RNA sequence: AGGAGAGGUA
């Protein structure tokens, strides 16, 4: 699961080739954070 | 009169001054300029 | 950049301040005034209190 | 300002009259650059080359 | 004194010039003030000696102190093969040869 | 062991009690109430290391009383003391 | 030889606020009880945490340490055990003695900014729940969405480590100073020179009497032990005019709790502690 | 077969660059709970000519056995006592040790009483030594100790010394006598701490890491301060003003001091000589051309400056008379640990004079104000028209100091001044 | 990025940054002012004494 | 006569009295004035011609004499430099070492957007704060991100030896409350035209570790199918994962690690005097020398620096800070501007200083924290501005 | 720049060795002068 | 992995 850029669509592509989001133009990507539990001593 | 402004008016002034001159300017301004003027011409 | 909780200086609770100070300040009242009335008789309070910049509200529009 | 050898400049090193209120005399690198990196005041700008023609005007002054 | 011409030593046209005001000028401890000619003047010798004296007068004009050994261990070592040879590697090489 | 026993050779009735895991608040205050004995001579702490964290207290005696028997007194009176505080704190209080 | 007598009358007492004096000690007792109740004391605070959703502006490190620090009740701080001695559990969750389980959620659903005080924080115990001054303090600020769920525990610590379970907040104590007017070199004074006297101390502690044209002392408790009267008398001419002198056996002490406790019950954890490390010391 | 590093292990410290032979000094591996740094006695650091403002310290771990060996045996710490350099010691007591001694042994007037006494007589490693103070007042008990006689606790019983410049006189381990002038505790020929190492040699680290706690506890009880009162360097605001106007008359007097010492040339021979001259108005009258006259030439330069500093010392010796003996400044100074008494004057009364060192093309019009700065014949302004110059050497008085504040114009001489040393 | 209306400048930049900068290769590039002798006015100088007229465009010192 | 017209000049505005009294005819914009003549653009060769006056006192005692005048005289200093308190007060050694390298080295505001950069070694703040004292230029300028640094309270006192050598000893409590307290953000970069994958413990299927995995030493942080691994000094938590490509056709991949960086006892702060030094000792709240209301001072400094460094003003700006922070016993007409050439007198300080109920000389009365005794010389306290400079201690560890 | 004197000096002038370390050094008045803090 | 160029520490 990726995030686009200025537009709101999740890419969700793992091929090589796949770099470009779908519907869209730009080719930038943000890997999204997921539900995982994580530690911190305060 | 030379003296009619005052003190305080004066240094209000230039600060004023001061203010414009850097929101018209900014600080940065000479690149920009030098940059516009070698595309128009 | 919240305000920053407990004043490291001498270890005062003034992170449920920053709103009374700013509707103070949104009146007529002086910086000296407005800490005056949250009951702040150590200089490091008022320091913590007067120094402290808004920064989250850029983070939240950028 | 390019010089042709780092070890030694000359009188570019040290501050100049003619720095007054155009760069700053009182900061500079220290180093091999020392004095040769200035920069420039607060009010600073630099002059452009201008489009509109000065002789025409200058003969009506007299 | 000038140096434009390197023919003649400069201490030799002195002394020439002073013959009327020979009694004058005590010769008993007049010396160059160079390094180098003086050993060929007065000897190596003389020359060692002026050259501690001036290496102590640099040690106290840098303020530190320098006990007396290490600077004569420097002039013997300087002046070992008759002549004070300069730092650089001619120089060593000429003291090695 | 908290709280280590050594005798001086050197000098008679003298002892070093070195404490582990201890700060100048106690050891002020010890050596404070071993000054208000008559029979103490020498009384002093130290901490020579931060981050080793030992307090080491010097005590020196006349000849009717031993260093140790000293010492717990004096913090028997510390604790006398500290309950009378606390007792007038409780009467105050309410 | 023996133990001292100490003697205590109170001023004004509050929830949070105690100013007390205290007679017949020496300096290193209040020294001592002052460093006890300010880094001994142990109190309950979130130490550690567990997030789930955090997609805010903020880091989750700083999310947890501002977190960290917000005052909690410790009613139960000297009853509950510490969580290395805990011998039951290895520490999980919710704990019978040691952790208390804390639960937050909040979601966005408003073009109104949300604001995330610590007034929604909920807590299996009652008895842990924190301290409600107002609209509490804020710990995060959500736009539209950004949901952001954790999960926290608070174990019982001290103050030495970490800063953050220490319930005293600026405690001190003066000397109470006693004022000594010899009353003849003050007739020789002109009038404009008591003025000016007057006006040399930084803070209210001399006053001038209309109807006797002579200086009193009011509120002597105010000097602050600032030697400018005494150099101002001593620049007029006069080195004995006032002396002004430290009491040794005379204490004012000032404490101001951060609500976890009240400030006399401070006062008693305080001072059994210090009875309890004593009793440890002894041999 | 290898085993981590532990207590009383040797390695090898330098510091770079290795200016001397002393930076390589054998310590023994001391494990403390700190991580990522190492920590350092501030005293050791004289030896590594180092500071901590982010100096790294890079060691070696000796792995032969004959090379630890042959380390702690002619590399050691103790194996250095003795300054290879000049033969003194190599340890001083350091630019808080020697203060505090300083403050200790002049003071005179403040008695430790007995528990105060009996709490640093830890750290010492010598007995006690008698009250000496028996009563100090009709109405006071509890006997106390005399300052002089704490620092008394650092010396052997067996050791003798003898200062006679500061009137030091140490009989069986007790200090007998002291004036003033702080030379034997600081590094010198006749220093107490090479008498100490050239009695026993033996245990004088001891003494001296000893003696070092002991004044830092000392110090800790008195609490040294640097307040706005040090820089005033007056009681009120009367004795400020006065204070500025000594400074300006000794000015003006330096200024007419180096005026007159400008004519000792061959030009002025026969105004010099004891005859009748109608030209002796001129040579006062004309006070604009002697700055423009000096700024030219080299000599003429030189003994000006020369002139300027025989003409200031008596202006600096000025702080001394309107400074407190309570002042930090005067302390530091007159102990020699840190400054000197020329900072002080520049600190408060007035910087003095700045030169340059190389020659430039311009020269200070020697008045730094602001009607000088627009004077078109002004020497600052290219030339002052009197042929026209191409060369000029700087010279320039500052009248104000630093605590009130440097004139726009003074503060461009200075950077001139100062702009040395930038450039490495 | 110039003349960029409210909605777009909230996307984007972060406002701390006027762009006196360039982008080449993901790297910000900043040019550095060059002191040049003045091209416009005669220049005398020693040893030789001579004196030399600038080139505008051409050679023609 | 001699007219120039050219580019590359260098020129700055001044106020002319001529047209000064036109200014009063009863917020103007820069334009306006240019063309009713207020101000005027003068060159370097023409300011040599005109007399220009230096303040606004200095022009109404003798008019008819200044032809031109100087807005104000702070800013013939650069952006770095004006912004410095009592800049004409310091040394010019210290004043070049702070407008330098520690402004440079200074870690404050990062960025607002930090999502839209992958630059390498991005710092910030956790609670950066303005400092108490105003300046002109930065009044006039309207951005907080001038000064980067927090402010603490500071006093000139010996603490057992263990500040020598300008070093520096912090309080233990006020780092631990989120002081001085600063994350550190570092990404890497790989390019790829092999293919990004596991290929066979945090990596996922697409090659890249999930957002918030605690990345170690020798562990993977981009799969490559080569892989690239975590350096020996190289640690963090994964913060976002940003794949890309250009119109080639060349991938790229950046993974950004986070960490919090807590002052530790190496660390170098530095102040806006030019005071540099090195952390020296951690020591606990309990030990410090509170004052008579028990605020005891976060940071304690040698007092031996100051005569060698030479750099007075540091006093006079904790002065200004605490008079300023401290309550009056009417807070209108309160000195609060430290413009470099216009630095309010020292009377005028210790007078407003007397007027909050403290010692006029910036010295308060402390008692030690360890056995209680006062003592017997009165420290100098004041909450001066200092900053955090970018060298660690485990940066120099080797 | 390895060539010449500067390749005599980097390579039989000038070595490198191992068990070395480098670390910032601070004070500490309590530990004696013959002793380094690891 | 080796080099070239810049900003920097003691
Ligand atoms: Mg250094
Ligand atoms: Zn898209
Ligand atoms: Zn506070
Ligand atoms: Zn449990």
């Amino acid at each position: 699961t990726y995030v686009c850029g200025d537009c709101g669509q999740e890419n969700t592509l793992k091929s090589g080739d796949v770099i470009q989001c779908r519907e869209c133009g730009y080719r930038i990507l943000y890997k999204k954070r997921t539900r995982r539990v994580v530690q911190y001593e305060a | 009169n030379l003296s009619e402004l005052g003190e305080g008016f004066l240094q209000s002034f230039c600060k004023k001054a001061a203010t414009s001159f850097f929101d018209k300017y900014g600080l940065i301004s000479h690149q920009l300029n030098s940059y516009n003027y070698f595309i128009e011409h | 950049m919240i305000i920053p909780v407990r004043c490291f200086t001498c270890g005062k609770v003034i992170g449920n301040k920053w709103d009374q100070y700013l509707d103070l300040l949104q009146l007529d009242y002086t910086e000296g005034d407005a800490l005056d009335a949250l009951q702040l008789v150590r200089y490091c309070c008022r320091r913590m209190l007067m120094t402290h910049v808004d920064l989250i509200e850029k983070l939240l529009n950028y | 300002q390019q010089v042709l050898y780092t070890g030694k400049v000359g009188d570019a090193r040290y501050p100049h009259p003619s720095h007054w209120g155009r760069v700053c005399f009182l900061s500079t690198p220290d180093g091999e650059n020392c004095g040769l990196v200035k920069n420039m005041s607060l009010l600073g700008l630099v002059s452009t080359q201008s489009l509109e023609s000065v002789v025409e005007k200058l003969f009506a002054c007299g | 004194m000038y140096g434009d011409r390197g023919k003649r030593n400069c201490w030799t046209a002195l002394l020439e010039t002073c013959l009327p005001i020979m009694d004058m000028i005590d010769w008993g401890r007049s010396h160059p003030d160079n390094i180098r000619q003086c050993c060929s003047v007065y000897g190596i010798d003389a020359g060692r000696s002026i050259f501690v004296a001036n290496l102590e007068s640099a040690v106290s004009d840098t303020g530190k102190e320098i006990l007396r050994e290490h600077l004569l261990l420097v002039a013997d070592s300087l002046s070992v093969t008759g002549e004070f040879v300069a730092l650089n590697a001619k120089g060593w090489s000429k003291q090695r040869q | 062991k908290k709280v280590s026993y050594d005798r001086d050779t050197k000098i008679i009735n003298a002892a070093s009690f070195t404490v582990e895991r201890e700060d100048h608040t106690i050891g002020n205050i010890v050596r404070m109430q071993l000054h208000r004995d008559e029979n103490v001579l020498f009384a002093g702490y130290q901490l020579p290391h931060p981050l080793k964290y030992k307090i080491i207290v010097r005590i020196h005696t006349t000849s009717q009383s031993s260093p140790m028997q000293a010492y717990n007194q004096a913090i028997n009176d510390l604790d006398k003391e500290l309950d009378y505080l606390k007792n007038q704190f409780e009467a105050e209080v309410a | 030889t023996y133990q001292r007598f100490p003697k205590i009358k109170i001023r004004e007492l509050k929830d949070d606020y105690a100013k007390f004096e205290l007679r017949e000690t020496d300096v290193s007792m209040a020294n001592a009880l002052r460093r006890v109740m300010i880094s001994e004391v142990p109190t309950v605070a979130i130490d550690l945490v567990e997030i789930e959703v955090n997609s805010s502006v903020l880091n989750d490190e700083f999310i947890a340490h501002r977190l960290g620090l917000i005052p909690l009740t410790s009613e139960r701080a000297m009853s509950m055990r510490f969580s290395r001695d805990c011998d039951a559990c290895d520490g999980d969750g919710q704990c019978e003695f040691c952790s208390v389980e804390f639960r937050l959620s909040s979601k966005c659903v408003t073009d109104q900014t949300l604001d995330v005080t610590s007034r929604d924080l909920y807590s299996a115990d009652p008895t842990v729940t924190p301290v409600d001054f107002h609209k509490g303090i804020i710990i995060v600020k959500l736009r539209r969405g950004q949901e952001l769920k954790l999960r926290a525990i608070a174990r019982k610590g001290i103050g030495k480590d970490h800063a953050k379970w220490s319930p005293a907040a600026t405690v001190t104590f003066m000397y109470e100073p006693d004022i000594i007017i010899n009353e003849d070199m003050m007739d020789t004074l002109s009038d404009e020179e008591k003025i000016d006297l007057i006006e040399s101390s930084p803070t209210k502690v001399f006053g001038m009497d209309p109807v006797t044209r002579q200086v009193v002392v009011v509120d002597p408790e105010a000097y602050t032990y600032d030697e400018e009267v005494i150099k101002k008398a001593e620049a007029m001419g006069k080195p004995g005019l006032i002396e002004i002198s430290p009491k040794d056996d005379s204490f004012i002490f000032t404490v101001e709790s951060t609500g976890a406790v009240k400030a006399s019950q401070l006062v008693l954890n305080a001072i059994d502690l210090l009875k309890q490390k004593l009793d440890a010391v002894r041999l | 077969i290898f085993r981590s590093l532990m207590d009383g292990d040797t390695v090898l410290m330098n510091r770079p660059p290795s200016i001397h032979q002393h930076s390589l000094i054998a310590m023994t591996v001391r494990i403390l709970p700190t991580t990522s740094v190492v920590s350092l006695n501030p005293i050791c650091c004289l030896p590594f000519r180092g500071d901590f403002d982010g100096d790294c310290l890079h060691g070696y771990v000796p792995q032969s056995i004959q090379a630890k060996v042959e380390l702690d045996e002619l590399v050691a710490l103790d194996k250095q006592l003795i300054n290879r350099q000049n033969g003194r010691n190599l340890l001083s007591l350091g630019q808080d040790s020697l203060t505090a001694a300083y403050l200790v042994n002049v003071e005179k007037n403040c008695y430790l009483n007995r528990a105060q006494m009996q709490q640093l007589q830890m750290y010492c490693p010598f007995q006690l030594p008698p009250p000496a103070i028996i009563k100090a007042s009709p109405s006071s008990t509890e006997p106390q100790w005399t300052g002089m006689q704490l620092f008394g606790m650092l010396f052997p019983p067996g050791f003798d010394y003898t200062y006679p410049l500061n009137n030091v006189v140490v009989s069986n381990g007790e200090l007998l006598s002291f004036s003033e002038g702080s030379a034997w505790l600081r590094d010198g020929e006749g220093n107490f701490i090479e008498r100490l190492l050239k009695h026993d040699k033996g245990k004088v680290l001891d003494i001296i890491y000893s003696a070092q706690e002991m004044l830092s506890q000392w110090l800790l009880m008195r609490g040294l301060s640097v307040s706005l009162a040090d820089l005033y360097l007056s009681s009120d605001l009367q004795s400020r003003k006065n204070l500025t106007e000594e400074i300006s008359y000794g000015l003006r007097e330096a200024e007419q001091v180096c005026n007159k010492q400008q004519l000792m040339v061959e030009s002025w021979r026969d105004f010099l000589a004891v005859n009748g001259e109608d030209k002796e108005e001129d040579s006062v009258s004309d006070l604009a051309r002697f700055c423009y006259e000096r700024q030219k030439s080299a000599t003429l330069s030189e003994l000006a400056v020369s002139a300027f500093k025989d003409a200031y010392r008596d202006v600096q010796a000025l702080a001394y008379r309107y400074g407190d003996q309570s002042n930090s400044f005067l302390i530091m100074s007159k102990a020699g640990s840190k400054g000197n008494i020329g900072k002080l004057v520049q600190h408060s009364m007035c910087i003095g004079l700045q030169n340059s060192a190389v020659s430039l093309s311009f020269g200070f019009p020697r008045e730094l104000t602001c009607a000088a700065w627009n004077d078109p014949n002004s020497p600052l302004r290219g030339a002052k028209g009197k042929t026209t110059t191409e060369s000029y050497v700087p010279y320039g008085v500052i009248e104000n100091s630093f605590l009130t504040g440097l004139n726009p114009l003074e503060s461009f001489v200075h950077s001139v001044t100062s702009r040395d040393s930038s450039f490495s | 990025t110039s003349e960029k209306g409210k909605e777009n400048c909230k996307k984007g930049d972060c406002a701390f940054d006027q762009g006196g900068y360039f982008v080449i290769k993901g790297a910000e590039k900043v040019f550095i002012a060059q002191e040049q002798m003045c091209t416009k006015r005669l220049w005398i100088s020693n040893s030789p004494w001579t004196v030399s007229f600038r080139s505008e465009n051409k050679r023609n010192r | 006569v001699r007219i120039f017209t050219d580019a590359g000049r260098l020129l700055r505005p001044l106020l002319v009295v001529e047209n000064l009294q036109k200014l009063k005819q009863e917020q103007y914009p820069f334009d306006h004035l240019l063309d009713h003549g207020i101000l005027e653009l003068i060159g370097i060769e023409e300011e040599e011609d005109c007399n220009t006056a230096w303040g606004i006192k200095q022009l109404l005692k003798e008019p008819k004499i200044y032809t031109h005048c100087e807005l104000d005289l702070s800013f013939l200093l650069g952006v770095s430099c004006a912004v410095v308190p009592f800049a004409n007060h310091d040394h010019g050694r210290r004043v070049l070492y702070q407008s330098q390298k520690h402004c440079q080295q200074a870690i404050g505001f990062s960025s607002t957007n930090p999502n839209i950069r992958c630059d390498t070694l991005s710092q910030q703040l956790f609670y950066p704060q303005k400092p108490l004292f105003k300046t002109l230029a930065s009044e006039c300028l309207k951005k907080e991100v001038l000064f980067n640094g927090q402010n603490a309270i500071v006093a000139v006192n010996v603490h057992l030896g263990y500040n020598q050598e300008d070093s520096i000893v912090m309080n233990k409590a006020s780092l631990e409350r989120g002081m001085f307290r600063s994350e550190q953000i570092r990404s890497y970069k790989a390019e790829v035209d092999v293919q990004f994958g596991k290929t066979h413990d945090s990596l996922e299927d697409d090659g890249f570790p999930f957002i918030g995995a605690n990345m170690s030493t020798g562990d993977i942080v981009i799969g490559r199918c080569h892989s690239i691994k975590l350096k020996h000094t190289e640690r963090g938590i994964v913060q976002k994962v940003v794949l890309s490509s250009n119109d080639e056709g060349k991938n790229f991949a950046a993974v950004s690690l986070r960490q919090v960086r807590s002052p530790c006892l190496g660390d170098k702060f530095s102040s806006m005097h030019g005071q540099k030094g090195v952390l020296g000792y951690l020591e606990e709240q309990q030990n410090f020398p509170f004052t008579i209301q028990g605020i005891v001072p976060d940071i304690v400094i040698n007092p031996h620096a100051f005569p060698s460094r030479q750099t007075p003003g540091q006093l006079l700006e904790a002065a200004l800070s605490k008079g300023i922070a401290c309550p009056i016993q009417a807070y209108t007409k309160l000195t609060r501007h430290a413009t470099p050439f216009s630095t309010p007198g020292v009377t005028e300080i210790t007078e407003q200083l007397h007027r909050a109920g403290f010692s006029r000389w910036g010295n308060e009365r402390v008692y030690n924290g360890r056995s209680g005794e006062m003592m017997r010389s009165m420290i100098f306290m004041g909450p001066t501005f200092y900053q955090r400079l970018v060298h660690m201690s485990e940066d120099k560890v080797k | 720049k390895l060539c010449g004197l500067r390749f005599m000096k980097d390579v039989l002038l000038g070595k490198r060795s191992d068990h070395t370390f480098r670390t910032v050094v601070v004070g500490d008045p309590s530990l004696k002068l013959n002793e380094i803090g690891i």
